[PDB]
């Protein structure tokens, strides 16, 4: 299956506050209007330079993730999961076993079977989306909650992706896995590339709109003028080689 | 036995802070952000978390202290030229300065 | 508009390293020995 | 005007890299079999 990611997947390049300047950045973003490879409720997916993960559900069935570089044995591997409550993060080099799909009443225990020289620990009608980046041994996560009414389609709209956490674990992730909670008796995936954007701000809060100034000629023209409004005339944007 | 790896440093010593001062020309250092200016409390709120606000011409003008989470304002320390007003050396020697 | 734009692109040029280690002086000042930091400071001074 | 004085300000002190179970520990090991407890992301108070 395939769908179109209209204007989703926008996070904050840094922690700076900007009142109303219409700022132009250059970083790794999800391109506007691209295919997402949406699934149903799940093989391994390559983690090239960062991914956009989104989920649409009405029940708490979607669960954490597993990352790594070989996904076979004896290597550094992220592992973020979640139980009924108190989200636990377990990020170490170990012999991760398999893909532990969760099995539901509250009786859910099939996670792992191996323990070795761990290095880190942590214990703590809706749309949830995440962005993962692996830069200089830092793992950054951005998250946002959005209430929805339709669940069979990706909604139209804009929302910034406020930063969640960061981890200093040096690792070179290349693939990852996802976890569900199938009972016993729909998640979106997209990749992101180096682009240039025109994030807005409103001096009373956060980003309200953005334009990807590499999509169509108006995007290039707006990006040149550094404004969202273009007056009648002819504008010289770039060069053709 | 300390060790140095390509992974970012994680175990590092503590940094001695100091009690901030307002309404004076000081040399500030907030988690690397340095410079000088008069410190003043802000009338603006960043977010549930933001470190330092900038503006057009990418100048740092608003930061929050990482002990009380209060946003402060940075204004450049006073500078300007001095001018000498004279009626002429032959006329007199009184001088007014601007 | 022209005067403001020129005066704005003037002060925006202060965040360019001109091939040196960094744009800020107070970091190249307190992260290198003076004798070689002279080269970086000069290379930044010329650009400014 | 000139800067009255220089000020530095940093966040609160987090987990203090527990050394009490390494120095003030009860029972140590023998030489031919020595421990290798490794510290991790925290603040080390070498002044004490
Ligand atoms: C997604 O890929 C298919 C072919 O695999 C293509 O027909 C479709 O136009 C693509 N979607 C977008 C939004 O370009
Ligand atoms: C804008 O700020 C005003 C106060 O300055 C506040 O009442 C209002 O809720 C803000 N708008 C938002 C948060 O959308
Ligand atoms: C300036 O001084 C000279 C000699 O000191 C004098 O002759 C002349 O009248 C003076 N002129 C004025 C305007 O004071």
């Amino acid at each position: 299956a395939y769908t179109n990611s209209f204007t989703r997947g926008v996070y904050y390049p840094d922690k700076v506050f900007r009142s109303s300047v219409l700022h132009s950045t250059q970083d790794l973003f999800l391109p506007f209007f691209s295919n997402v490879t949406w699934f149903h409720a799940n093989p391994v997916l390559p983690f090239n330079d960062g991914v956009y993960f989104a989920s649409t559900e009405k029940s708490n069935i979607i669960r954490g993730w597993i990352f790594g570089t070989t996904l076979d044995s004896k290597t550094q591997s992220l592992l973020i999961v979640n139980n009924a409550t108190n989200v636990v993060i377990k990020v170490c080099e170990f012999q991760f076993c398999n893909d532990p799909f969760l099995g539901v009443m509250e009786s859910e225990f099939r996670v792992y079977s191996s323990a070795n020289n761990c290095t880190f620990e942590y214990v703590s009608k809706n749309l949830r989306e995440f962005v993962f980046k692996n830069i200089d041994g830092y793992f950054k996560i951005y998250s946002k909650h959005t209430p929805i009414n339709l669940v069979r389609d990706l909604p139209q709209g804009f929302s910034a992706l406020e930063p969640l956490v960061d981890l200093p674990i040096g690792i070179n992730i290349t693939r990852f896995q996802t976890l569900l909670a199938l009972h016993r008796s729909a998640y979106y995936v997209g990749y992101l590339q180096p682009r240039t954007f025109l994030l807005k701000y409103n001096e009373n809060g956060t980003i309200t709109d953005a334009v990807d100034c590499a999509l169509d000629p108006l995007s290039e023209t707006k990006c040149t003028l550094k404004s969202f409004t273009v007056e009648k005339g002819i504008y010289q944007t770039s060069n053709f080689r | 036995s300390f060790e140095l790896l390509h992974a970012p440093a994680t175990v590092c010593g503590p940094k001695k802070s100091t009690n901030l001062v307002k309404n004076k020309c000081v040399n500030f250092n907030f988690n690397g952000l340095t410079g000088t200016g008069v410190l003043t409390e802000s009338n603006k709120k960043f977010l549930p978390f933001q470190q330092f606000g900038r503006d057009i011409a990418d100048t740092t003008d608003a930061v929050r202290d990482p002990q009380t989470l209060e946003i402060l304002d940075i204004t450049p320390c006073s500078f300007g030229g001095v001018s000498v007003i004279t009626p002429g050396t032959n006329t007199s020697n009184q001088v007014a300065v601007l | 508009n022209q005067n403001a734009q020129a005066l704005n692109t003037l002060v925006k040029q202060l965040s360019s390293n001109f091939g040196a280690i960094s744009s800020v002086l107070n970091d190249i000042l307190s992260r290198l020995d003076p004798p070689e930091a002279e080269v970086q400071i000069d290379r930044l001074i010329t650009g400014r | 005007v000139q800067p009255t004085e220089s000020i530095v300000r940093f966040p609160n002190i987090t987990n203090l890299c527990p050394f009490g179970e390494v120095f003030n520990a009860t029972r140590f090991a023998s030489v031919y079999a020595w421990n290798r407890k490794r510290i991790s992301n925290c603040v080390a108070d070498y002044s004490v």
